[PDB]
């Protein structure tokens, strides 16, 4: 409501009400895989120009 | 002339040496016995109801509702005190009792008093009993102390 004048005397005062929200959000994991070369084999496909096949 | 101090000065200081008949005076505001959990309300004023009974007054709609010098079904409240710089008068709701000297119609204790159209006390639903007879200030007014117990037929 409107304010209220500090005049004399007086009991009953404006109030100020509160409110809330709630918000949800959802995290969703997820997986990939690759294939790839052995350490111990790498050494067996270390070319001089490149490392793979 | 109605107002609750004087504008007109003093010539004279008082002699403060009697302590009998010195609060039947129209300065008096508030009530003779007051509890420390009455509810009191401050409003604009229209007009001077102070030591008056008041209505709820509304307007258009662009400003807020105000109270005004009333009695009988429309009767809010009683006008205990009044601050002139604001214009704001403060009202103990009729849902609350209360106990002091209002303004009475131009009467001994016991009578029943009901609000008129101008928010002046006047003999007999019944809104207060008379506790004095009327007292009177000035030519037009007469202040009398009453106890007003809400509404009842």
């Amino acid at each position: 409501a409107n304010p209220t004048t500090i005049a004399n005397e007086v009991n009953t005062i404006s109030t100020i009400g509160f409110s809330s929200e709630v918000v949800r959000l959802n995290y969703l994991k997820l997986q990939y895989k690759f294939r790839h070369l052995k350490q111990t084999s790498e050494k067996f496909y270390t070319s001089d120009s490149y490392i793979g096949d | 002339a109605l107002m609750k101090n004087p504008q007109q000065d003093s010539g004279l200081l008082s002699n403060s040496i009697d302590f009998r008949d010195q609060n039947l005076i129209f300065s008096n505001s508030g009530g003779v016995c007051t509890s420390s959990k009455d509810k009191i309300e401050n409003y604009p004023a229209k007009g001077y109801p102070y030591k008056r009974g008041v209505k709820l007054s509304f307007g258009d709609g662009t400003t807020e509702l105000e109270v005004e010098a009333g009695g009988g079904d429309d009767l809010y409240g009683v006008c205990s005190d009044i601050d002139e710089f604001s214009g704001m008068a403060t009202v103990i709701p009729i849902t609350n009792n209360f106990t002091g000297y209002l303004t009475l119609k131009k009467v001994n204790p016991g009578d029943k008093l009901n609000f008129n159209q101008h928010g002046e006390l006047e003999k007999v639903s019944v809104n207060a009993i008379a506790l004095s007879k009327a007292h009177k200030l000035t030519e037009d007014l007469f202040i009398v102390l009453a106890s007003v117990f809400g509404n009842r037929a």
